[PDB]
């Protein structure tokens, strides 16, 4: 399984 | 003064499939809820700004996903017997430690995914299936984490309209803004 551990990835350059 | 509290879940999660397929050209009622017998709602107030934040944040990470590396159903597989499981993955890996904002919209817009690709595959049943997944999450690990400390005005204060984009030009203070004359 890759998805999830790169759906936190993206979250950094769209945090808040 | 409840009223709509744990009912507005399923709510949210209801509202983002029915645009989700909408989007592409299926219906959602076709194959979810679709037992008669419905309660209606008062009106719906708590989506006006949730959902809001939740369709520019749904479509800023989903463009972000496949932008930074490919698309999510088109990895997965999606079936009868196995679905769930796939999205119980996607879920453990988002979840650290705890709950912290951005993997909860990620997790909206990716079981959306999942339910628009289902019904291309003929999986109607599977639609329905993420249905209750999405909002039984939501009303089980979710809820003991957001009514905790409003956790959809927290929400849309960090992920309100265009608020991606408001984090990196909104800052100015902290940021650089070159204007202190």
């Amino acid at each position: 399984g890759q998805v999830g551990r790169q759906l936190a990835i993206i979250g950094d350059d769209i945090n808040r | 003064m409840s009223m709509a509290m744990s009912q507005s879940n399923r709510e949210l999660v209801v509202d983002f499939l029915s645009y989700k397929l909408s989007q592409k050209g299926y219906s959602w009622s076709q194959f979810s809820d679709v037992e008669e017998n419905r309660t209606e709602a008062p009106e719906g107030t708590e989506s006006e700004a949730v959902k809001q934040a939740l369709r520019e944040a749904g479509d800023e990470f989903e463009l972000r996903y496949r932008r930074a590396f490919s698309d999510l159903t088109s990895q997965l597989h999606i079936t009868p017997g196995t679905a769930y499981q796939s999205f119980e993955q996607v879920v453990n890996e988002l979840f650290r430690d705890g709950v912290n904002w951005g993997r909860i919209v990620a997790f909206f817009s990716f079981g959306g995914a999942l339910c628009v690709e289902s019904v291309d595959k003929e999986m109607q049943v599977l639609v329905s299936r993420i249905a209750a997944w999405m909002a039984t999450y939501l009303n089980d690990h979710l809820e003991p984490w957001i009514q905790e400390n409003g956790g959809w005005d927290t929400f849309v204060e960090l992920y309100g309209n265009n608020a991606a984009a408001e984090s990196r030009k909104g800052q100015e203070r902290l940021e650089h803004h070159h204007h202190h004359h």
